[PDB]
C-alpha cells in the first residue's frame, strides 16, 4: 500500500541522520516497493545517492520523479546540480581509457606477445559476436571450421554459415576498409551485411528490407524511409561533429543508430558491432569485445537507449573497451 | 473507507481479536467474557451451528460433527503425508475433493454438507469479526490476520481466502514472530537491538531473529515447523494413557471417538496445570462402557513423553543464528510467545541454549501475536497514534526451479526481504515448441524430490520458431503478504506475442469462492 510507503520514507530519513546508511538504503528501497511513484522517496533517495557520490544513480532517480511530477522543485534543483557532475564522471572515465589505449599502442607491433594475443583474439571476436545471439559453436570448433575448412558433425549448418559469414566480413573490413583513407558509404554497409548473411541467407544478404518489421517495442523507420535514414546516417558518419566526439562515444552511437534504423531483416546486431570496431580501429583503438556473457546487459542498455537514455549504452561500450584493453595489457 | 481495521490471531487451537483505537491496543473479549476463543466449529443434531467456546464445550457429546485444527489442513493436498496421518487422529470425516482434503459433517435433519478447510477457518474469522463488531458497535470489513512465519505459498493464499469467505478484506497477513516483535517494541524506544522470538503454540512453531530499531522491524532469519505444537504434546500423552488403559482393562478405546475426545480434553487441562504443578490428576467418569478413568500425570512423565519434541525446537534457533551469521552473545533479548512456551521444560531448554540468559518477561505469550496484529492493523488504517511502523519481513522458504535431473536451482533464497522480484530467461527445447513448462519448488534441499512443490506453470502462446530462439522472461514476484505471483513476457525482437500462463495448483477459483461467500452470508 501507498500509506506504508510514507512511513518507510520517514524512517529512511531518520536512519540517514544517525549515519545508519545501510539501513536507510533498505528503507528507501522498501518505500519505493510500496509505491514506485513516491515522488518524495525518489527525490530523497537521489539525495542519498548523491551523498555517496553516485551521481549517475541520483540523476536517474531525479528524472524518474520528474516524469511523475515535472514541476517538483527539489528534484528540478538537484538534477541541475547533478548534470555537470555526470558529465565529469563520463569524461573522467574516458580519460582512463585514453591512458590505457595509448599504453597498449606504445609497444611495437612486431612483438610476439601482442601478435599472439591479437591472433587468438580474432577467433574470440567471431565466437562472442555469434554466441551472444544464440550460436552454440565453441571457440575450438569455430577455429576448426575456418582453419581446416572441414565441417563439424553434430553442429547445424546455419550456425556454421554464420561463423564463416562473419569470417568473410572481418577479413573484408581488416584488409579493405580499416586502412582506407576515404569516407564510409552505403555500399560499404551493404557489403558487410552481404558478407555477414551471405552463407546463411544469400537472398537477403547485401540489401535493405523492403517491408516494415518490428524490433520489440522499438519501431524502426518505414521501408520507404530506410534508405533516406541510412543516407543521413552515413552523413553523420565522416562528419566533423562525429570526429569531435570521443572515439568510444562515436563508435557506440554509430552502433546504436544502426540498430535503431534496423535496415536488414537479419544481421543488424552483427553488422553494427562490426561497424563499431571499424570506427575504433580507424581511431587507433583495438577492436573491443562484447562478451557472450553480457547478452542480458547488452539487451538492457539497448532497451534503455530505445526509451530515451543512450548514455548507459555508451558507458557499456566504454566498459567493454576498458575490459579488452586490460586483457591486452595483461600480456606484458 | 476501510472502517476500523482489527487484528485477528487465527491460531491452530485458539483465536484472538484486538484493535488499536484511541491511542492504545485492546484485546476484545467474546460474548462469554473470554479474551481468547478456541478455533472450534460444531453442528448440533438439532441444526444449530456453534463457533468458539460453545463448539468446544460440546465436543465430547458430539465428536463427529465438531471440527477443529483445520489450520493443519488448509493449503494442503489429499496426498500430503501430514494430512493422511492426521485423518486417523481427527474425529470428524475428511474426504477428498478436487485433490484437496474437505470436511464432511452432519448439520442435522440427516443432511450432510461438505466444507473446504478455508470455509471452516472462515467461520472462526466470522466469530472474531462479530466479536469486534459487538464491541465497536459497527461492521468490520478489513482486518490483519496472523499466519505462521513458515507458512508456504498455498497456506498463505488459503488463509486470505478464508478471510474473503468471512466477508473480510485481509489488508495484510502478518507472520506471528513479526507480530510478537511489534508487541514487544510498542513501549520501547532503545535504539538498535537484536531480538530472538520463540513462537511455540498449539499447532505451529516459529523462530525469528529480528533487528529492532525505534519502529523499524527487520527480520534477519526465520525457521520453524508448521506442524509442531501443543496438539502433538497432548497426543503423546493420549497415546500413553490409551496403551495404559488397554493394559489395565483389556479394552481398546481407540475406535471410540467419544472416549478419545474426553481424554484429549482432560490431557490438555492436565498439561496446563503441570506448568505450575508437578502432578495432575485425570478423572473421567463413564469413560468407556460405563467404566471410569482415573490416572495421575507427573510433570516428569509429561516431559518424558515429549522430550524428543522439546529438544527438536532448538534446531530452528541454531539455523537462524547460522543464517544470520550471529552468535549467542549478539542476541540482546529473548521473547517467548505462544501458549506452549509456558511449559517449564521449554523455558529451561531455551535458557540453557543461551547459557542461562533470562528471557524477556512482560508480554502475555498467549496474546502477544494478537497485540502486534492489532497494532499493524492500526498502522494500515492511518491511526494518529501508531507511528512510522515499518516491517522488513522475509520469505521463509527458498523458491527454486526443477531443472533437468531433479536439481533444485535457487531463484529466491530464503530470508529474502519481501516484496521482491526475480526474473530469468527461459527458452524452448524443440523446434516450433508452443508451450514451456516450469515447475516451482519450496525448500532448502539440493533435489526437488525432497522439497515441496509450489506449482507447475505452462507458458502457452509461443509462435513457431527453432529451438533456443524464443526468449521468454518469467518474473517471480513475492508480495508483501509473502504470496508468489508468476508472470511471463516475450523479450525477443519482432512482434511481441502474449504469453499466457496456466497452473495446476487447483486452488479455490474466484467462482468457487463466491459460492462459499454466499453460502456464508446465509447465516
Ligand atoms: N499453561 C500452559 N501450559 C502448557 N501449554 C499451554 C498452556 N496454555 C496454553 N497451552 C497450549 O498452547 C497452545 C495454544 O497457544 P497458541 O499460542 O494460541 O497456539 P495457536 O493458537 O494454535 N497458534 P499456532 O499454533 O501458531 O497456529 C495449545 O496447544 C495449549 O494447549
Ligand atoms: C526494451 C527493448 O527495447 N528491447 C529491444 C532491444 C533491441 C534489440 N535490438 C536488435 O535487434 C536485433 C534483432 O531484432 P529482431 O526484430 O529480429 C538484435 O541484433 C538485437 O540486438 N534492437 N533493440
Ligand atoms: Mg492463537
Ligand atoms: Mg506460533
Amino acid at each position: 500500500g501507498k500509506l506504508e510507503a510514507r512511513a518507510a520514507l520517514n524512517q529512511a530519513l531518520e536512519m540517514k541522520r544517525q549515519g545508519k546508511r545501510e539501513k536507510a538504503q533498505k528503507l528507501f528501497m522498501h518505500a519505493l516497493k510500496m509505491d514506485p511513484d513516491f515522488v518524495d522517496a525518489l527525490t530523497e533517495f537521489g539525495i542519498f545517492s548523491e551523498e555517496d557520490k553516485d551521481i549517475i544513480q541520483a540523476d536517474y532517480l531525479y528524472t524518474r520523479a520528474l516524469a511523475i511530477s515535472p514541476y517538483h522543485e527539489k528534484a528540478l534543483v538537484n538534477r541541475d546540480r547533478a548534470l555537470p557532475l555526470v558529465e565529469e564522471i563520463d569524461q573522467r572515465y574516458f580519460s582512463i581509457i585514453d591512458s590505457k589505449v595509448k599504453k597498449v599502442m606504445s609497444i611495437p607491433k612486431g612483438n610476439s606477445a601482442l601478435r599472439r594475443v591479437m591472433e587468438e583474439t580474432y577467433y574470440h571476436h567471431i565466437y562472442h559476436t555469434v554466441a551472444i545471439g544464440g550460436n552454440t559453436l565453441t571457440l575450438s570448433e569455430i577455429r576448426h571450421i575456418l582453419e581446416t575448412r572441414y565441417a563439424v558433425p553434430g553442429k547445424s549448418d546455419e550456425e556454421q554459415n554464420e561463423v564463416i559469414g562473419m569470417h568473410a566480413a572481418m577479413k573484408y573490413i581488416n584488409t579493405t576498409l580499416v586502412s582506407r583513407i576515404g569516407s564510409v558509404t552505403i555500399s560499404d554497409v551493404l557489403e558487410i551485411h552481404r558478407r555477414v548473411l551471405g552463407y546463411v541467407d544469400p537472398v537477403e544478404a547485401g540489401r535493405f528490407r523492403t517491408t516494415q518489421v518490428l524490433v520489440g517495442h522499438h519501431i524502426p523507420p518505414h521501408p520507404q524511409d530506410v534508405e533516406k535514414q541510412m543516407q543521413e546516417f552515413v552523413q553523420w558518419l565522416n562528419s566533423e561533429e562525429a570526429m569531435n566526439l570521443h572515439p568510444v562515444e562515436f563508435a557506440a552511437l554509430a552502433h546504436y543508430k544502426l540498430v535503431y534504423i534496423h535496415p536488414f531483416i537479419d544481421g543488424n546486431g552483427r553488422t553494427s558491432r562490426l561497424l563499431m570496431n571499424l570506427i575504433l580501429m580507424q581511431a587507433g583503438y583495438p577492436p573491443i569485445t562484447i562478451r557472450k556473457e553480457q547478452r542480458s546487459d547488452y539487451y538492457h542498455v539497448l532497451c534503455a537507449a530505445n526509451e530515451g537514455d543512450v548514455r548507459p549504452f555508451i558507458r557499456f561500450i566504454a566498459k567493454c573497451t576498458e575490459t579488452t584493453l586490460d586483457t591486452l595489457l595483461f600480456a606484458t | 473507507g476501510s472502517g476500523t481495521v482489527v487484528g485477528i490471531d487465527l491460531g491452530t487451537t485458539y483465536s484472538c481479536v484486538g484493535v488499536f483505537k484511541n491511542g492504545r491496543v485492546e484485546i476484545i473479549a467474546n460474548d462469554q467474557g473470554n479474551r481468547i476463543t478456541p478455533s472450534y466449529v460444531a453442528f448440533t443434531p438439532e441444526g444449530e451451528r456453534l463457533i468458539g467456546d460453545a463448539a468446544k464445550n460440546q465436543l465430547t457429546s458430539n465428536p463427529e460433527n465438531t471440527v477443529f485444527d483445520a489450520k493443519r489442513l488448509i493449503g494442503r493436498t489429499w496426498n500430503d503425508p501430514s494430512v493422511q496421518q492426521d485423518i486417523k487422529f481427527l474425529p470428524f470425516k475428511v474426504v477428498e475433493k478436487k485433490t484437496k482434503p474437505y470436511i464432511q459433517v452432519d448439520i442435522g435433519g440427516g443432511q450432510t454438507k461438505t466444507f473446504a478447510p478455508e470455509e471452516i477457518s472462515a467461520m472462526v474469522l466470522t466469530k472474531m469479526k462479530e466479536t469486534a463488531e459487538a464491541y465497536l458497535g459497527k461492521k468490520v470489513t478489513h482486518a490483519v490476520v496472523t499466519v505462521p512465519a513458515y507458512f508456504n505459498d498455498a497456506q498463505r493464499q488459503a488463509t486470505k481466502d478464508a478471510g474473503t469467505i468471512a466477508g473480510l478484506n485481509v489488508m495484510r497477513i502478518i507472520n506471528e514472530p513479526t507480530a510478537a516483535a511489534i508487541a514487544y517494541g510498542l513501549d520501547k524506544r532503545e535504539g538498535e537491538k537484536n531480538i530472538l522470538v520463540f513462537d511455540l503454540g498449539g499447532g505451529a512453531f516459529d523462530v525469528s531473529l529480528l533487528t529492532i530499531d525505534n519502529g523499524v522491524f527487520e527480520v534477519v532469519a526465520t525457521n520453524g515447523d508448521t506442524h509442531l505444537g501443543g496438539e502433538d504434546f497432548d497426543q503423546r500423552v493420549m497415546e500413553h494413557f490409551i496403551k495404559l488403559y488397554k493394559k489395565k482393562t483389556g479394552k481398546d478405546v481407540r475406535k471410540d471417538n467419544r472416549a478419545v475426545q474426553k481424554l484429549r480434553r482432560e490431557v490438555e487441562k492436565a498439561k496446563r496445570a503441570l506448568s505450575s504443578q508437578h502432578q495432575a490428576r485425570i478423572e473421567i467418569e463413564s469413560f468407556y462402557e460405563g467404566e471410569d478413568f482415573s490416572e495421575t500425570l507427573t510433570r516428569a512423565k509429561f516431559e518424558e513423553l515429549n522430550m524428543d519434541l522439546f529438544r527438536s525446537t532448538m534446531k530452528p534457533v541454531q539455523k537462524v543464528l547460522e543464517d544470520s551469521d550471529l552468535k549467542k552473545s549478539d542476541i540482546d533479548e529473548i521473547v517467548l510467545v505462544g501458549g506452549s512456551t509456558r511449559i517449564p521444560k521449554i523455558q529451561q531448554l531455551v535458557k540453557e541454549f543461551f547459557n542461562g540468559k533470562e528471557p524477556s518477561r512482560g508480554i502475555n505469550p498467549d496474546e502477544a501475536v494478537a497485540y502486534g496484529a492489532a497494532v499493524q492493523a492500526g498502522v494500515l488504517s492511518g491511526d494518529q497514534d501508531t507511528g512510522d511502523l515499518v516491517l522488513l519481513d522475509v520469505c521463509p522458504l527458498t523458491l527454486g526451479i526443477e531443472t533437468v535431473g531433479g536439481v533444485m536451482t535457487k531463484l529466491i533464497p530464503r530470508n529474502t526481504v519481501v516484496p521482491t522480484k526475480k526474473s530469468q530467461i527461459f527458452s524452448t527445447a524443440s523446434d516450433n515448441q508452443p508451450t514451456v513448462t516450469i515447475k516451482v519448488y519450496e525448500g532448502e534441499r539440493p533435489l526437488t524430490k525432497d522439497n515441496h512443490l509450489l506449482g507447475t506453470f505452462d507458458l502457452t502462446g509461443i509462435p513457431p520458431a527453432p529451438r533456443g530462439v524464443p526468449q521468454i522472461e518469467v518474473t517471480f514476484e513475492i508480495d508483501v503478504n509473502g504470496i508468489l505471483r508468476v508472470t511471463a513476457e516475450d523479450k525477443g525482437t519482432g512482434n511481441k506475442n502474449k504469453i499466457t500462463i496456466t497452473n495446476d495448483q487447483n486452488r479455490l477459483t474466484p467462482e468457487e469462492i463466491e459460492r462459499m461467500v454466499n453460502d456464508a452470508e446465509k447465516f
